[PDB]
Order: C-alpha cells, then structure tokens, then sequence
C-alpha cells in the first residue's frame, strides 16, 4: 500500500489501454478520452491519500483503544 | 446577535412586576433588531427548537436564509399589494431609558433621506434599546 | 381559585324554561353512561320566537363530575385533598437557597 | 455532581452450610472495584437525615445475621455494592458503563439465590428475603438486556 | 344464487341482535322490486390559477336502497303459517325495537347483519336515516309495500376493528411499574420531599410491547425499581 | 476521511467537463454518465471496504501481536464419513444443502453441506464435511450422532461423524479482552505496593 | 398532466396509545404567525370515543403529513412534521338539532411554560 | 418487519438495495443488516467455504428491513442474530398441546381435549413460528366465545351453528369461521374457496394471509 | 453455459432452445428466448413453431 | 373502430393495476347502454359599463360517465367461463380494491388507464366523487346495470409527471459548494467567528446546471473553496 | 425600514405541503406573464378537512418583483 | 397605478336628455388612493383589483411634527 | 433558445425585430446577436466578399433568440461567435456508441447490444446535434424500465408487451413507446402516424415534435 501519483497511474493505464489496437493513440488535452482518463487518475490518487490518512488515523485509534490512553 | 455593537448587559430578573418569561424575553429580544419565534427542527426532525438571530434584513443575512420554490400552478387564491400603513422618515435607536439629555453624555443620533422627507416631513420612529 | 383546571365551564342550551336562574346550582345526570355532573350558573340567555321554537342558554362554571343529589350534597371530589391542606409562602424554593449552601 | 449518600448506608457500605442449586464465588466486578475505591479514598457528600426507613435501615442491621454468619454478610454487602455500582453509572456520569459486562451480573445473581436460601430457614429474618426475591429478578432483567444498552449507545 | 337455470333462487335475510344476545333471522318471503347499491368517493377537485389539482381521502361509506312488496297469499314458515300483514309488522316491530334500544349512543353489541343472498356479497350495515317508510295506496290495495335505506359499516368477514386480539408479546402489565407506585405511595413525606429535591437536582445537571429480552424501552423500570431497596439517596430517583 | 457518492460523481463530472469542450450532455443514459457512475460506485465500495479493514485493524490488530487471539463465531464443522451398501457403478451426486439430522431423542441438532461434492464410480467411501444450521456451542455433537441422510438415496447404508464438532465458539464481547490485556499489562510492574501485594498471593497459604 | 395527491396523516402523543388516537382524526388548524406573540393550533376529533376521561390536559402531540404517493418515490416522500405543541383545553361539542358531535382539543407550541410560568415577587 | 430475498447469478449488490428502496445508497446499511464482509455476493460457492456465516454465493438468502427500521442499531443488532429465523419473532414461540391431531378432530367442541406433550427427551416441547400460528388459529377456533376464565370473547360461536342443513345456515357457518379467524392480528384477512354440503357433513376450505 | 448472443442466433436458427442472460430487473434475470422445434424446415409456421 | 365499413368494432376496456407488478385489464362483454363526456372550461365573463371582459384559466376536468349492463349469455374467457353476474362481481371486487385500500393502506398504481377502442380515444382516469354506483331492478330480474363516473387525469400518450427528464445540460451538482461546506465543518470556532465578521463587514458597505462554458452562475462557488483553502482572513470571506 | 412603501405584503393560500414554514424565504414565478416575485414568509395558517381538501396559508411581507 | 394618486369620480343621476334636474354631473367623493392589491378566488374562478383611499386625510395624518 | 431566419431580397434589419419581437426598437440590440458590421444586411455577395464574417447577405442565415435572452450579455456573447454551434451546443454533445446500426436492430430488449467505435483518428466518436437526440431516444426505448444502476424508473416495458398480436396489444405497445418518448423535456410530443401488422411482426411509425 504506497502513493502513485496522478500520471504514473494515468501512464499505466494508457499503456494498458493501447495494447491490441491503434486507433486510439491521441491525447492531446483538447481530446475527451484524455479527460476522462485523468478524471479517473485524479479519483485513483485522491483515493490512495485518504487510505493512506485513514490507515494513519486507524492507528491512532487503536492505540486509544489499547492502553486507554484518551 | 450583534456581539460586536452591544456592549455589557446587567439584565434584571424582576424587569417586570410578576410577569412570565415571554414578557422578560421580550426586553432580551430588544425587537425589531432582533426576531424570535418558535419553529420545527429541520435539522433535527421530531422535535421543536427556540430561534433566536438577527433579523435577516442585512444583505447578507437575507442571502443565508434558504430559497423555497412555488410555481402558480399551487396558487388558490391570492390578496396581496402594497401599502402605505407604515410611513417614517426619521430613524433612531436611543440607548437604555435611564440615560437622559440633560443629566450626560450624547442622547441620540438620528438619520434621514433628503428627498424622502419632503413628502412626510419629520416623520420619527423610535426604538429603545436595553443593551447599549 | 387553586382548582380552576380540572374544572369544566361552558354554555348549555337547555330546553326554554323558567326554572333556571342566575346564581343557581345546575344538576345534570347523563344517560349517555350513566353519569352525573354538577355546575353552577353565572349566565343564562333566553330566546323566544314563534319562528323557531324557544330555547334557553344555561352559562356555567367550575363544573365536576360524580355528582350526589342528597340533601344538596353534590360532588365529594370537589372538596379534594388539596382544599384545605396548604403551607406559608417564602422563599428559598427556588434559587435562592443555592448561594446558602455554607 | 453525586448526590449525597445516606449515612447508614456509607457505614454499611465501607466494610458447612451449601446449597445444591446455586453456589456462590466471592468474585467482583472490575465496576464495583472502582467504586468501592472512590468511595475509600475519596470524601463524598453525605446527608444528615433518615427519614427513608426501608433498605438496610433497621432490617440488614437489625438481624442477627451479622454476628451469627459474617460470611453471609459478606455475600450481602457484593451484592449491594454490585447493585449500587449498577444504579451509580445510568442516574449519573454514564461513562462508567463501559466496564460492565454479563458475567458481572450473573455472579450477583447466583450469590444472591444461595444467601436468600439460606435466610429462608430463618423464620424470623423473611423480611430481608422479601426485598431480595425482588431486587433478584430486577438484575435479570438488566443480564438479558445490558448487551444490547451498550451498543445502541 | 339467482334463477340461472342451475340452481334455483335464494332470497334475502336479515339477522337482526337479539336483546339477551344471539340473533334473530328474519327472510323475506318475496324478494325485492327495486334495488340500488351507491359507492361514493371522498375525491375532491380545487382548481389553480395555473393548474387542476386531484385529491382523493379514499373509500367514503356506501349507501343500499331497495323497495318491494310482501307477498299476499299465505305461505307457511318455519314455526307458523304467517301471513303477509303479519311479516310486515313483525318487520316494522324489530325495526322499532332496534332504532329505540340505541338511545345510548350507539347499541355496544352488533350493528344489523345483512344477507344479499342472490348475488354473492355480505355487509354489515346500520339503519340510513331515512328508515322504514311503509306505504300502501289505493293501487293494489292488499299488497303492503316497504322502502328500507342502509349505510355499511364493513364486510361481515372482518371481525370488529377494536375486538383485534394484538401481539401483545411480553407483558403489556409491568409489575416493575406496580412496585415502584406502591413502595414511593408507603414512602414518608420528607421522603418524597428529598426524592423530588433530587430530582430537580439532577435536572439541573442535565447540562452546563415490553419485553426483558431484546429491548430497551423497559430500562428505566428495572432501574426506577432500584434505588428503593438500595439506599440510594433518600429516597428513589425518577 | 470517506467520501461519497455524489462527493465523487460531482468531482468527476467537473474535470470531464474542465478537461475537454467536446462533451456538454449529462442526462441520463448518457454513456459518459454511465460509465461515471460505475466508477463512483465502484470507488465508494473501495472505500467503504477500507474502512471496515480499519475498523478490524483498530478493534482486534493492535493487541494480536502480543499472541493474544480474539475468539470469533463460526459454524460448527468437521468430518462425516458415508458408507453405500454395494460399490457404486455410476457418479453419484450430492448437492449443497443436503440436510442432516440426529435420530437421538437427546440431539435436536442439524447440518448441512456447503458445497457441492461428487462420489466415483470406482469409490466406495467418502467423507464429506457439514456444518450446522446454527451458531455458537449449540452445533456441538459427540461421536456417532446423525445416523441419517435427507435425501433418501437408497444407496446410503450409513453415515456418522468419526469426530464430535468443538468449533462452535462463542461470541465474547472485546470488554472482557481488553480488561484481561489490561490486567496482564498491570501484573509487569515491578517496585511497587500494589505489586508486591499481588506477588504475594501465588503461594496458596499466603491469604491475609 | 394534471398531479394527483393521497394525503395520508399520522399523530403520535407521548404522555391511551397514539396510533388509535391518529385514527378518530377528522380535521384541524394550526395558526402559526411572527406578528402575534403565540402560535396556536386546534384538532377536531370523532365522538366515538369519550376523550373527556382519557386525555390529560399539557400531553404533547405530534403530527405528520404525507404529503403524496409512497412508491411513486416523490419528493414529497419526506414524513415532514407540521406542527408540534402542548395541549391546553379539551371540551365536549355537538349540536343535537343536525344530529352530530364532536370533541375539539387546542394548543400552544411550547410557549404555554413561559406564558405561565409569573416570576412573582 | 422484513423481507426475504433470494441472490441471483452474479447479481449486483447494489442491485437490491435499488430494487426494494428505489436509491442506491443504502446498501450500506443492507450489508450492516445482515452481518456481511466486503464481499458481499459471489459467484463461485467455494469462496463461502472459507468464511461461511460472512459471505454469501447464489442462491443464498438475505434479509431486506422495511424502510423505517433501516438506521436502528438495535434493530441491526436483532436481525444480525435472527439469520432467516426472524419469522419466530413475529410469530413467537409456545407450549405444544396437540397432542394427537389424530385424537381431537374426532371429538371436536367440548371439555377435556387437548394437552401438554413432550419431544425429544426431557425438554418440554415448545413449538414455535409457523407451527405455532397453526395452534394458535386451531386452538383458539375450538373453544367457545364465552369460555375463557379472562379476557372473555376469545373463542367462537361455533358450537351453536349445528343448526338445519339448508344453504343459508351454511353461509352462516363460513361467516363465523371468517369472524373467527380474522380476530387475531397475526392474520392479514380470511376468505372462502369452497364449501361442499353433504347429507348431514360440511365441508369448506378457507385462505388465510399469515404474515410473513 | 457456453452459449451467448451470437450463439443464440446459430442454436436457435438450428431449431435448439435456450435460455438467455439478461443482467436486472426481469424477474429472474433469465428469458427463454423462443419456442423453435426440432423440425428441419422452419418456413412453416404450425410444423416450425 | 365501429360497425361501418371497417371489420367489427372492439369494445371498451379498462386497465387496472396488478398489486404484485405487471397489469391486469377488464374488458366489457356488452357495451354500455349511455355514453357522456363532460370538457367544461374555466372562464368568467363580467361586462364593465361599456366593455366586456373575459378572462380563462386552462382546461377544466374532462368528466367521463356510462352507464352499462352486463349480459345473461357466457361467453368464452382468457381462463375459464365467467357469467354477467361473474363478471360485474369481478368488477365491483376491482374497484373496491382499487377504492376502499386507496386512501388506507398502499395501492401501487398512481392512475387508471381508460380505453376507448369504438371511440378511438385514450385517457387516465380516476374515480370521481359520484363513484361506482350499481342497481338491479323489476324488468330485468336476470340482469346487473352498473353506472360509473370518473375524471380524467390527462392524455395518456404522455408520460407521468415524476417520470420526465428535464435538460440538465453540463453538472447538476455544484460541489464547489459540497467541498466548501466539508471543509467549513473541520474549521474552529474563533476561525467560524472571524468569517461571522468578515462577512458583515463586508455586507455593511456593499452599495456606493452549472457548467463554467457557456456560462456564469457558478462564479462565487469556487471562489469560496479557493479563499478557503488558501486563507483570505482567518476564516474567509463570503 | 425606509423601504416600507413600494414593498408587496399579504396573504397567500398555496396548495397544502409541509415544504413552507415560519422565516422561510419564499420564491414565486408568475406564468402568467412570466414574471418573478420574492418574499418572506411571516405567518403560516394550515387547514385539513376531508369535508374539502387540504389548504395552506402563507402569510408574506416585503414582497419585490424582478427576483 | 402608482401610490397617492388621485381620482374623481362622477356620478349620472338619470337620462340625459328628459331634462331632469338630476342632470348635474355633481361629483360624488374625490380622494387619495394609497393602497392597490391584487385579489381572487381561483375557485370560483374570478380575480378582481382592489384600490381604497382617503379623501385628503392622508397627507396631514402622515406628516407628523416630530421633534 | 433560438429561432432560425434568413436574410430575403432587400430586406431591411429594421423589419426582422419588428415583425419578430413586435418593437422596431429592438433591432439594435438584434445585430449584435449576429455580430454584425454596421452594414448589417446588405444584398450582393461580392460585397459579403468584402470581410465575409462579419456580415449577412441575400440567402444567408440569421439568430433569432427568444425575448427573455435578448437583454442578457452572455446570450450576446456566445451568439456572436457559436453561429452554427448553437444547433450542437444546445442540443448537446455526447459520445456516439451506434457502433453497429446495422447489427442492435437485430437484437433489441437484449443486453450487451452498444459499444464505443472510432472517427476522426486516435479518439473516441462523440455525436451530436439532432443525431445525438435520435440516439438518445433509440437506447431509452432499448432499455428496461429499472436497469440503470442509479435514477430507476427510466426504459420501457417494451420487453414485457409481446403478446397474441390482437389490437388492444398494438394500443398498449402505442402507448407505452409513447409515454418512453414524451419522457424527455426536450421533445414537445409524439404522436402515431400508422400502425402496421404483418402475422406475428409489429411495423409502425411515430412523428416527433423536437424544439426548434
């Protein structure tokens, strides 16, 4: 469970995306695909932020609950 | 309410000679400047609550209360016009009854509109305020 | 006067009689349940005309149920347990006793 | 903010034969622990009058039972820690809830059949078993609801 | 049945109440003349300046009307030989005994029970206030007629509305309740005096279908029940 | 901490619309707001899933490193072994759900299968595992209790569990944990009154 | 097209159970106004039931409105309460002459505590 | 009260939150409701090998809360341990007292008939949810109105019905049946299918909506 | 299962029937897509269908 | 459809609502003996000294109304064979589940789907305040007549008013708004205070479907989350 | 207060809804003429009947147009 | 119609031309209107406008000497 | 919203307001919705030569809007430059997934029926303008009516209809496709211009009023 920031995820899914055809292969900022695609990155890495905040604030939590330590 | 224009209060419990609450609410409320009523709990629903603010006739207090829509189409019948009932040109807001003109400091201080009086000429409208 | 709830008052269009009059103890028994009710007159209304019958309104006050016709006894429960028994009045009931706690 | 205590019960409250079908253990609540130590340490308020007759007011001092069976008055104080401790937490300051579990009343419960049996063969003392019989039932009544109290708040 | 040509006609009775309980049956030896049944709705239209609005309260309480004629040659009975006239008063006698039997309120037995047995249907139903009109004019002068008005109440298939036995599951009469009122009524004065102090003092500290098992409404009963045998405070608390 | 469905779906359909103009429609049945959707619903059950792991984390995680197991409910299970009264000569098949029941008058108990399982024509014994109809201690059985089958297939000479179910556990509210944890955590400290006291009490004469 | 509209009321009152108490309703009025200093509301209830003997004065009731169709799944699907207060009168009404009866009970919305409670000297 | 539900071929969770609620959005609660862990449905039935009572395949049943007891805790808590057995609390649990059904309905209304019994070993039989409804429906039609020794108009009018064997006295005989059964609340409503009259036996067969 | 969309074209034209996946709200999820018999000639309509 | 010069005309049929989903219809074996529709208007006309003034205000409720008997003959039945006397039970049994459950309980149909297949003319309909009204009378002793008034709710080739899809062109959910309340929540109380007075400062001396294309209505929202996150005042402003 | 001439005020039976309550600001379109008006709400007078519907009142003051 | 106009109103007693004496155009009131409002029953379908004054009261009772 | 025009022989910007809008006066805020030079309609194309864009001749369109956005600047501002991207914009934009026309008219009622497809080069086909609506209405008919996994109660019964081909069937079928097509604001109605029966296939057609 580790950060990836928006255009490493964006990256990927590219890549992924490209595999078995060419009739897709531009992005250019005008194009919707592409703000699609960043919309659900953007989502993907906000996502793995609050996970990564709540893992952290479980942690706090647990050690309350534990030792009673409020 | 408005903290930052009122100033200390030493507000009596016995104002009024054997009155109930609502009368010692009323000296509290210092109305109009102020509406009380009471009204259901929308964020609460299933019980009532006590509404106590400054009345919403700042510009930005009439923008925080919520919009409700009504189309015509749920009109029955309607009665409604202007009127000139209330009519003032001057307005002031005298401090606490206690202090007076000739025995202290400065005792009121009105305002008025130029045009406005040419047509009710020095029409006053008073209001006591216990907070100041 | 401590009594004034629990008690019943209105206004009552008996059939037009002479019978009624002002300041006058009003036995009612009801046949709806078998009850029986007892008040006192403070208002009385009369209405004659040969267009509509003639009707005779009975005002009453500080009305009780369970009413007894002997000897003008009427209801037992209005003399109740809170009449008579009562206390001087002072303070320290409320808010004043707070600040006494030495 | 705790109501004042009566003096009767502040001193009762500050310190062979078997039965077949229940049985006690001289086991006490981590609740009653607490309590009985606030109670040891701290000062609380008292009050001065008596006017309530009832309880352990002329009836759990007035029997024999404390000097006859000392032990048996050590079942009776438990349990009347235990049913203080429980009135204690929901009239006031509930966050003391939380250490209370089934067991804890399920203890009290079968401490109180095996002292109310052996009080039976008493025919003198049957007023204390008249409070009992009924102060017995009540702590059922929280055993078979207390799960379901804590997790709706 | 109707006369259908597989089974033969079946026609009318009443099952009035009988004043000791059970009930009468009185059966009509011919079968009505006219016959009117009215549903009414409670919908009710207002109009918008901009638009109709449509609103309906639901099913309103139905009206039967139907007129007829007793028969005239006699025609034995079940435990006589009756004739026409005496039907149609004995007819006219319990309907008087019923309308003047009510006279409190309403009659707290049954309402009337009404057999439509031609055509497949069951009411319960009271006396319209137009009642028992009889009538008998020069045109057939010894055939008595009779207009009966009814309102229906509801099918006879569906019990009394309060009479519905309810759940009632645990206990509806809590003896935690009972116990509570008798030990604070043999409480002394000063007793109640203090439990009421310190009621208010907790009240002043607030800020600033019963069932033991699986639920919770009964909780303050079990603990409104402490606080008597434990001394705690003079006196119980709530 | 959580967002939700429309927190996700709005911020979704703002950078649609921010990053490209070709797209200004989103009625319903849009395919754009479709596939939203779908992804908004999918990243909230991600969510909704993260916090239950936190949830387990901060009840029971914490404290299961000290070797300390916390004891879950479970359905009663183990071993039955069925015996035909001839070899068999074709595949026979046993659904999920086949129903179980004890002919003693003592054992109102019953199982049931889980999963689907198969016998071999070539076999001619199988075990297959049951579990009870209910939770806790009450799915508890000794040795030799069923002595019967629910579906009636006349090759089935007899079955019976070769070992008693003991893996009904019951449910034990994390207070009581917890205040053992506490109790344990409190038994370690050294140079103390309370300490001393409780150390003297392992002897079993020493009361007083 | 023009709406169509099933109102569907519910009272509940805690203190005789509120769910038979809601089903003897026939009609009331709930005058609410900032002008006035009190709010006021009346509810008129069905003689099938003696209400003298049964509802004690400064009980609370609560009432709700279903404002339209349950399954049509609508905006107005809200149970939305209007208006909640403490009793204060219950009498006996009925003219004889049209053959009718009713019982009428009428309330303030919480401001008969303060109206009545004098801070005497 | 609730709702049985049966899980269909890959089927969407959200799905049946949608169905029986109209929005999606408290699956949330459905999935508390019925003590589920994040996988909520699946295909495969050996997943629900390794966490049976927490995970739940095709075919499986869950239980669906009426809309107002969809936030109740407690009611999440109660429906969390009655797992398609929640029907016993609606319809309860009771004493067994047929004893022979082959015994009383040869005897039919009268003194000294039904009794206490015992199933098993030891434990004395309780019978419950439907089983209980169908004794609480008999019992209660074979004791006559007056009869009870508390809370009198229990029972029916029955006994007097064994009058002349013309049609309407049979009309009258289903009417009471009808009163009869629709007395308690656990039943919707009655009516009749059929009814056959032979030369000195009736027979008729009656619907009842028990709920749930 | 194996068989699908354009499966369902290939059993059924074939005069073969089979069951077909249709994801919410039809009752079951599954519709029986036709009622073809095993009859070669399928022009008919009384021998076909 | 009628008898003249196209093939024979279809009777009329009403359409009913299945409780447990899906629909069920009612066709009648005879058509009815009268047929009156009512389309009033809503207008007012009052004349001034030496004018006249008319004022309307849109369509008025179109009242349905026919009267019809049923027939002795059976006929055949989708399922089995139903006489007239059959079949207006069956009818007074719809209504009444379509009446008496309307105002109590829950009926799932909103409306009643009216078909009038001689007159090639459709509507939704709901039963009027007259309601269904049956009558057997002397000259037709076999026979059941049936008299029903109902109101016309609109043109059924429309949709229904909570099924309807509005524009809704660009976001329909400003969460501008949504996030700047979320992070107003996590906010203290002196930095809630300081945006009380910010915001009547700048209030006292003012005077001396979102989509950012095409448009301007969500201007303020995303200023408020910009001056929020950023820091314009200890609180912020507007 | 200056404002008190030129301002609308009165009353107002819209169709009966929970929605309007006391201190509620009350939006209006006129069809009529397509116009829009603005007011608020001082006073509510609700009234259910079945003997005849089911009505609102809406007590409104300092009413302007152009909203 | 704006506010604190005025109107005059006249009045024909009978027939122009019989040469009655009551041909005098005599003005019946003539005042200043200071209140205009919009009404109707959309139930009975009918609306009506509403305009109501004073006969030269108005600008004394307003004036008001204040101090 | 708008209405279209176009430019006649020697027709004079003056006449357009005036016969539209009723008041000459208006004209001048009318030119600068068609982002006009001051020779604002002139006849002879040659002369349109002279700065095409900016001007309108003899043949050329016009925007008319509605009176309500003739005073707002942004409807100014946005019909001065869009032109012919009003007809797109207003009608809106969305992505074309009509793949295979020739193939979902074979399988409709069925699922798994549309799919994305390619123009242009390297993105995703995107439809609009009237084109967008017909496909809109197309998957709204081709859909049951609680199948979308948010906003249920869209689609149509149409997959619920098929029945024994009598009339009363083909008025069911009528009115259902039109309710499913009067669902959306944008269209006025919809009204059947013929319907059609051939054995067991249905064959009908039905005009819809689309907003200018």
């Amino acid at each position: 469970m580790k950060t990836r920031k928006l255009t490493n995820i964006l990256s990927k899914l590219i890549d992924k995306t490209m595999a078995g055809t060419s009739k897709i292969t531009d992005f250019t900022p005008g194009s919707a695909s592409r703000s699609l695609l960043e919309a659900v990155s953007l989502e993907i890495e906000q996502f793995y932020i609050l996970t990564k905040e709540n893992i952290d604030w479980g942690i706090q939590e647990g050690i309350i609950e534990a030792f009673d330590f409020q | 309410s408005w903290d930052e224009f009122e100033k200390l209060t030493e507000v009596s419990a016995f104002t009024n000679f054997d009155g109930s609450l609502k009368q010692l609410m009323d000296m509290v409320t210092a109305r109009p400047f102020n509406e009380l009523f009471f009204k259901n709990s929308e964020k609460t629903p299933g019980k009532a609550q006590l509404v106590l603010r400054k009345t919403p006739f700042n510009p930005t207090e009439w923008r925080a209360l919520d919009m409700i829509k009504v189309p015509t189409e749920d009109f029955i019948e309607e009665d409604v016009g202007k009127s000139d009932v209330e009519t003032y040109s001057i307005f002031t807001a005298t401090p606490a009854g206690m202090l007076k003109e000739l025995n202290g400091d400065v005792f009121s201080k009105p305002q008025f509109h130029p045009e406005l009086t040419d047509r009710y000429g020095y029409t006053k409208f008073e209001v006591e305020n216990i907070y100041l | 006067y401590h009594g004034n709830p629990n008690f019943y008052a209105g206004d009552i269009i008996v059939l037009g009689d002479p019978k009624y009059d002002l300041g006058k103890r009003l036995f009612i028994e009801d046949k709806q349940r078998g009850d029986t009710w007892e008040f006192y007159i403070e208002s009385v209304e009369h209405k004659f005309d040969y267009k509509q019958g003639y009707y005779t309104t009975v005002g009453v006050t500080r009305g009780l149920k369970d009413a007894i016709l002997e000897d003008g006894k009427g209801s037992p429960h209005r003399f109740a347990g809170l009449w008579n028994q009562s206390s001087d009045f002072m303070g320290g009931l409320m808010g004043e006793d707070t600040s006494k706690e030495l | 903010n705790f109501i004042p205590q009566p003096q009767g019960l502040l001193r009762f409250l500050n310190t062979s034969f078997v039965s077949k079908f229940y049985t006690p253990q001289l086991q006490l609540s981590e609740l009653a622990k607490k309590v009985l130590t606030n109670i040891k340490t701290d000062d609380i308020p008292v009050l001065e009058r008596e006017f309530n007759d009832n309880t352990i007011i002329h009836k759990a001092n007035d029997t024999l039972l404390k000097v006859q069976a000392p032990r048996m008055y050590m079942i009776l104080q438990s349990i009347v820690l235990e049913a203080y401790a429980i009135v204690n937490c929901f009239v006031e300051n509930p966050s003391s809830l939380k250490y209370l579990t089934e067991e804890d009343v399920s203890i009290t419960r079968e401490n109180l059949n095996y002292v109310a049996d052996y009080l039976g063969n008493y025919d003198d003392y049957n007023s204390v078993v008249l409070d009992l019989r009924d102060l017995d039932l009540c702590f059922s009544a929280i055993e078979l609801q207390l799960p379901l109290i804590k997790k709706e708040a | 049945p109707q006369s259908d040509g597989i089974s033969n006609l079946h026609r009318i009775a009443l099952r009035f109440p009988k004043e000791g309980g059970g009930y009468d049956m009185y059966r009509f030896k011919v079968n009505p003349e006219n016959y009117t049944i009215d549903s009414p709705q409670r919908t009710t239209a207002i109009k918008t300046k901009s638009d109709i609005v449509i609103e309906d309260y639901g099913k309103d309480i139905e009206v039967i009307n139907f007129t007829g004629t007793t028969g005239f040659r006699p025609v034995r009975e079940a435990d006589g030989l009756k004739t026409g006239k005496q039907k149609m008063e004995e007819l006219q006698s319990r309907v008087s005994e019923y309308a003047m039997q009510g006279g409190s309120g309403n009659v707290s037995g049954s309402y009337l029970q009404f057999f439509n047995f031609t055509d497949d249907s069951y009411y319960k139903v009271h006396l319209a206030p137009q009642g028992l009109k009889i009538t008998r004019s020069k045109d057939e002068p010894l055939l008595f007629r009779y207009e009966i008005t009814l309102v229906v109440i509801g099918s006879l298939t569906e019990a009394d509305r309060s009479a519905v036995t309810t759940e009632e599951f645990g206990n509806v009469k809590p003896n935690a309740s009972q116990r509570v009122d008798e030990g604070i009524k043999e409480l002394d004065k000063n007793a109640r005096k203090t439990r009421d102090r310190n009621n208010q003092e907790i009240s002043r500290r607030e800020n600033t279908i019963y069932n033991p098992r699986q639920s919770t409404n009964g909780l303050k009963g079990n603990i409104d029940n402490m606080a008597l045998i434990i001394g705690y405070g003079d006196g119980g608390v709530s | 901490k959580t967002r939700k469905l429309t927190n996700i779906l709005s911020k979704l359909i703002d950078k649609t619309m921010a990053g490209t103009s070709k797209i200004t429609d989103f009625t319903p049945g849009s395919a754009s707001r479709s596939l939203l959707e779908a992804v908004s619903l999918e990243i909230e059950q991600f969510y909704i899933l993260t916090k239950e792991n936190i949830d387990w984390g901060i009840q029971e995680g914490i404290i299961e490193a000290f070797d300390f197991q916390k004891r879950q409910s479970k359905r009663a299970y183990g071993d039955v072994t069925i015996q035909f009264y001839q070899p068999l000569d074709m595949r026979m098949y046993i659904p999920a759900g086949t129903t179980f029941t004890s002919t003693r008058q003592e054992y109102p108990q019953q199982f049931e299968t889980l999963v689907d399982y198969y016998a071999e024509p070539d076999s001619t014994e199988i075990v297959v595992e049951v579990y009870c109809k209910e939770t806790g201690v009450a799915g508890n059985v000794p040795e030799g209790t069923i002595n019967t089958i629910a579906s009636g297939s006349s090759l089935i000479r007899s079955v019976n569990n070769e070992y008693s179910f003991n893996t009904g556990t019951k449910e034990e509210s994390q207070e009581d944990f917890k205040r053992r944890f506490h109790s344990f955590v409190e038994s370690r400290g050294r140079a103390t009154n309370k300490s001393v006291r409780y150390g003297a009490l392992q002897i079993p004469d020493v009361e007083g | 097209m023009r709406r169509i509209r099933r109102p569907k009321v519910r009272i509940e009152i805690v203190t005789y159970n509120g769910d038979e108490f809601g089903a003897k309703l026939l009609g009331f009025q709930t005058k609410n106004s900032m002008e006035d200093d009190s709010s006021v509301f009346q509810i008129n209830m069905a003689g099938d039931t003696y209400w003298d003997k049964l509802v004690m004065a400064n009980d609370i009731i609560r009432i709700f409105i279903t404002p339209n169709d349950d399954p049509n799944d609508k905006e107005g699907k809200q149970e939305r309460l209007i208006q909640v207060g403490m009793v204060s009168q219950v009498s006996k009404v009925g003219s004889y002459g049209n053959d009718q009866t009713q019982f009428r009970i009428t309330g303030q919305s919480f401001v008969k505590p303060f109206m009545k409670f004098g801070l005497g000297v | 009260r609730f709702k049985k539900h049966v899980v269909q071929h890959e089927e969407t969770m959200q799905a049946i939150a949608q169905r029986y609620y109209g929005d999606v959005s408290y699956w949330i609660d459905l999935v508390e409701h019925n003590n589920l862990k994040y996988p909520y449905l699946v295909e495969t039935d050996e997943e629900k090998m390794k966490d049976p009572e927490r995970l739940a395949s095709t075919g499986d049943t869950l239980i669906i809360p009426i809309e107002s007891d969809l936030t109740d805790v407690s009611a999440k808590e109660i429906n969390s341990r009655d797992k398609d057995v929640l029907v016993e609390l609606a319809l309860g649990r009771d004493l067994n007292i047929t004893a022979d059904e082959k015994y009383f309905n040869e005897h039919g209304t009268s003194d000294n008939i039904l009794a206490f019994s015992t199933n098993g070993n030891g434990d004395l039989d309780t019978v419950k949810g439907i089983d209980n409804m169908k004794q609480q429906l008999q019992a209660r039609l074979l004791t006559p109105r007056g009869s009870l020794m508390l809370h009198p108009n229990y029972g029916s009018d029955l006994h007097n019905l064994f009058g002349l064997n013309i049609p309407e006295q049979a009309t009258l005989i289903e009417m009471e049946v009808l009163r009869t059964l629709t007395s308690d609340n656990r039943v919707k409503s009655a009516n009749l299918i059929d009814w056959k009259i032979q030369g000195n036996v009736y027979s008729g067969q009656f619907s009842v909506e028990i709920k749930s | 299962q194996i068989y699908e969309s354009i499966d369902l074209d290939e059993l059924n034209e074939n005069g073969i029937i089979s069951i077909e996946f249709v994801r919410n709200r039809t009752n079951t999820f599954f519709r029986i897509v036709d009622d073809v018999t095993t009859f070669n000639d399928k022009s008919d309509p009384v021998k076909a269908e």
